[PDB]
């Protein structure tokens, strides 16, 4: 009835051991008309994100004396998940694209740019769970495009508990079966954390050693996103920790 | 759209230094120490017309939570569970929907409310419960007195006789299946200190705050970072494990307060 | 089948007679946050009001040269009532929220505070009844604890008709089920009123005699009022006009 | 959030020392006594696709009304009674939920439609009255000149015959259960004086104005103050004196245009 | 198999009539009030057979939120609208997809005539209330507004005329009912500054070979001279009716 | 309410006369003829959680078209026809309802999909077939790509089992019942000139565009003008005759990009 996540061997649904993260692709000034632009792929998880760069904004009592205000739209298209999700925004939709906005605004130097609008927008085209992080990296990806001055790039993965067993970068299988899933990203050359959120159930003792892996995963990722802004392209096959 | 907020209340960095030099010596303006949570009041049954209602002051912080329990159809991907819908109303949106969700995810994934105990008719008919939670006072940490208040008022809730396809307002038949309260306890990033239950003039200067949810077995069951800045590794680290010490007389005090 | 609504002792549903209020709860300055603040009860109806003071106004193009603009907003939370009422704001909301910002318009001296808003939350966290009113006085008690300007202090009672009966602040047994119900309000040192509407159906004659006794209610209303303000808390059991 | 309009027509202070002083003589700028009403037309079946309509004008204030019936369950809680739906639309939101309401409450509480009169098959099928009223020209006044239009339009409509299931909108059955038609009388406070039937220049100075809806055996039957400011206990008395006698001429020239 | 006669009706019948009486050069009944509105700044009342619309025009005004202005033009503010009594079957007056987009359409045929540039930082409002629906309301709208504007004396490069013409039963058509609207095989609404020969509005829904599009297109523009006199005469006497007759 | 956007980006008209100066010339920016259309990228099942989907680039716009198929009860206004829901979301309103109303009119119309196939249980259970949309990228005639978007994705898409009640999702039982694939045209008017396929610039200084959409017969489908400018009658004609040679081309190569 409800999936078995760790089969005898020790693997997971999708073949993977607990230590390995999904197959990464990522690629920078897709867009034309964008001032910054990044696709980012983990497993069947795809984020498109355009930044519309650092300008004056619209109604002005709404920009700020000292800082550039983040406009951040996290969106599901209805044709990303299994069933149709409806395009007006859901709760979630609204919740995660504060959490995201927050995130940025800890890397993003928006006192550079005074009553300044610096649009950021993401659409998952497809969802397959960490859709929030590949989300924000598709974000931090197309600021660094834009030439946005930023304190580092963010990378992310969520961690989580399968069987008793702590697992890195979540499935959908694994995000509705598991007893926990736990979002983390940061500024990886700072040890900054930049998202974090849990949903489900550790002991302290778990959530120590989920937070490690989380690290390691965070580390490979980053390398990754680093050499996506110089060679525009990256292609990474699934591997270990 | 999600946009930083304009109306934010930009606190001079002269008042900042003010409150950091307090920290140093391990006090704050109020007096209490970086670890002590605010004084708690709760005030049951304070929504007349409620199910069950709860008043709660955290220092200058209040929220009324009131319950209400109405039958339902059960949803088709969910067909032997009642249905909790956890609502939350700023009066001084996307900050309420945050609360309302963070709150929601750590009644839920704890199963502090037993959900599949609100069937009444497998298929047929379930209990919906209402949880509306009302910010009337804004004075910061509004997240753990909002879970506070919807403890309470879940805890206070009264469940009326069903005659079987209606329901009967003056015959009490019990309570609510509750296995546990929950708290959620959070602790604010400001320079390079951890504070506890953060008031107004702490969260405008902090850079970040993490909110860690506990069951009274002391399980963590929610977390939510909140706030334009960032934390390091370490300083979450210490986050839980200050939050988590906090856990244990915070829940003391609500279970006095409910009853037990 | 309806209730019989006047027994033949002379007396109403909750053993009042015809010419007796509710019992009566005022407290000012309760919530801390706020310029002014007032919680208002008449029986089972209960009303919190706060105001945030004279203040500039955050898009301009809607702010008054001559005048302070007031935003006031009636509101029923979802548990003041015996089913639960949806939040989102009604049709009768949003009439009760002009008639209630019309009578204090009539009260406040706007003119006082050019291109300001004042703002005025009220909720009813029990409905019982007569709340338009209990809002409205809360409202403008908690601008008095705001030390807003004002030409006098607003009291009102619902007059109506039971039995062919007039009667005095009324139920909600009374409201659901009499001939008649006639909301009124004033400014009782000037004779002035503020609020004034009837649902419902009245001779002549017994329009002009619940009038009469709704000022009389309206009177002792007030005293509490003023006294609220120099003590900050009021109670007043029942008793007759 | 109910707030101050921001586009409210600031009529100068000598404008209006102008029209007061006319008051004083006892007449207005149009030529008209203190308790005149304007000029009334009603043009019946004006909308052709309704099922009853009025143009009603009213000086220079235009509404049409218009009805539109169709079958419905009834309402779980009003199980044997047909629904009244009013909507008010101005053209040149808040006035117009006021508008509607007000209308709504002296059509629905005098009787003037009969509810039990419009179920078909109880608690199966009844009628549902969908009054649409549109205000096309803004002259003042205009919840009078919308009541008129709304009486006007139910006298208007044609009921179609029933198929049991189906409705025939070619076989004409009868008309509305109509008991009496309702007039209101907005009456303004000017200065130290009061008017019947403000005009828009009226409107713009006015204290404030109230409004008294009767039947033909002069019930009153709704009361609705209106505008900023506040009027007096013996202002608000004689207002109804003047109004009801004001309703007898008004009523019987609603008659006339109706065929009575 | 072979008693299943069809189930669209036919829309030419006996000699060459439509389903109203109608030959296919034949317009519908005409009907042009202006100045109907005492507190517009100008209004007009357009009848065509059973289409109804009324038009409101709130004159050249400095706007609300300035933002929202233009430095060198007029914004228009338009708006197209039908009564929920307008149709058989009871329209929401909550705006449809439908109502939406005409009210783009019709206010870039009116931008393209009115002389937006003489009026910086303002806004005309325009409002459009459909009384009664008998198709070809999106033009009547159009046609009414435009006559609005003119009787507000806004200055405008022509007055606008339009028709829908189309196809029924491989019948190019001018002025389509409810009827030949529902079941024709093509819709062809066109609006045009008639003096200048400038179209204003086109649109076609439905199927046409390029021969017949070129047809109705030549139908269309005949129809739509008749009715500009009538435009042009209602001016001057604030009231014109015509009775149907041919091109 | 609709208004004319105060976003414009307004052209120089020192930049226009360049771009007009290159027309009379018989070219382009790009350097394409006035008659030419931009590159055309097709990538079909771009989109895999979608039912069939397509990644649609002409010249730098880009549109990614999806759809998604479910059972329901057919429309009681419709019972035999199964049910089209197109939606389009620009994102860099009202634009965007223009454009999904304009390609559903011409897949509907002209029959290209047929609604009737669709029909499972006749009067109890249909395909709905929702088209969502994406403007990905706004590089000038979107309206052509998002045709030619939808229509692809239409083509891509995969019909599955039905349990007889319940869909099975790895079973691929066929394709939809689909005609013939529809392109549409569209015609820019600057300055005397017409242009087919405006891109971005183009867009900002024409007059008005027209666009015309076909069947691979040549059968016009669907014809929507479009701009703030006025257009001859002339210059329609022209337009017309332009955009059907150049449909020829168009649906060769859609076709290609399709598998025919
Ligand atoms: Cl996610
Ligand atoms: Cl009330
Ligand atoms: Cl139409």
């Amino acid at each position: 009835e409800r999936p078995k996540l760790i089969l005898d061997d020790g693997k997971r649904t999708d073949g993977r051991k607990p230590d390995e993260l999904r197959s990464i692709k990522i690629e920078l000034g897709v867009l034309k008309n964008a001032d910054g632009s990044a696709i980012f792929e983990m497993g069947n998880t795809k984020a498109i994100a355009a930044v519309y760069g650092p300008k004056e904004m619209h109604p002005r009592h709404l920009s700020l004396p000292d800082r550039a205000v983040l406009r951040v739209r996290y969106h599901m298209t209805p044709f990303s998940t299994d069933e149709r999700k409806n395009p007006a925004p859901s709760r979630r939709e609204i919740e995660l694209s504060k959490v995201i906005r927050e995130a940025l605004e800890s890397a993003v130097l928006v006192e550079l740019f005074p009553r300044t609008a610096i649009d950021v927008f993401t659409e998952i085209l497809q969802a397959d769970a960490g859709s929030r992080l590949v989300s924000l990296m598709a974000a931090s990806l197309a600021l660094a495009d834009a030439g946005i001055p930023m304190r580092d790039l963010i990378a992310g993965v969520a961690v989580g508990k399968a069987d008793g067993v702590i697992i890195l970068d979540l499935n959908e299988t694994e995000d509705m079966w598991g007893e926990a899933d736990m979002p983390i990203a940061m500024m990886p050359s700072l040890n900054q954390v930049t998202l974090f959120q849990l949903n489900g159930s550790m002991t302290p003792d778990e959530f120590r050693q989920a937070f490690d892996l989380a690290v390691k995963g965070i580390n490979i990722i980053y390398n990754l996103e680093r050499e996506a802004l110089k060679s525009k392209y990256v292609e990474f096959k699934e591997e270990g920790v | 759209m999600s946009s930083t907020p304009s109306n934010q209340n930009i606190i001079p960095i002269i008042k900042k230094e003010s409150i950091v030099s307090l920290f140093e010596k391990g006090i704050r303006q109020d007096g209490r120490k970086l670890t002590d949570y605010r004084p708690l009041s709760i005030t049951l049954d304070y929504a007349k017309k409620a199910d069950g209602s709860a008043l709660v002051k955290l220092g200058t912080t209040m929220v009324l939570a009131g319950t209400k329990l109405e039958i339902d159809k059960p949803y088709e991907d969910t067909p032997n569970q009642g249905n909790l819908i956890v609502n939350v109303e700023l009066l001084p949106d996307e900050n309420a929907i945050e609360l309302a969700r963070v709150v929601d995810r750590s009644l839920r994934d704890s199963k502090a409310l037993d959900l599949t105990k609100l069937v009444i008719e497998p298929g047929k008919s379930v209990w919906t419960v209402w949880l509306d939670v009302y910010v009337l006072d804004y004075g910061g940490n509004v997240l753990d007195a909002c879970t506070l208040a919807s403890v309470a008022a879940l805890y206070n809730t009264k469940v009326y006789k069903v005659e079987q396809i209606s329901v009967n307002k003056n015959e009490v038949v019990g309570k609510l299946p509750l296995n546990y309260p929950v708290v959620t306890i959070s602790v604010a990033k400001v320079d390079k200190y951890l504070v506890v239950d953060p008031d107004l003039d702490e969260e405008s200067i902090m850079d970040a705050k993490i909110s860690f949810s506990y069951t009274p077995d002391l399980k963590i069951v929610g977390i939510q970072k909140s706030g334009k800045g960032s934390m390091s590794l370490q300083d979450i680290d210490q986050a839980e494990n200050t939050a988590r010490s906090t856990a244990v007389k915070l829940l003391e005090e609500l279970k006095k307060h409910l009853g037990i």
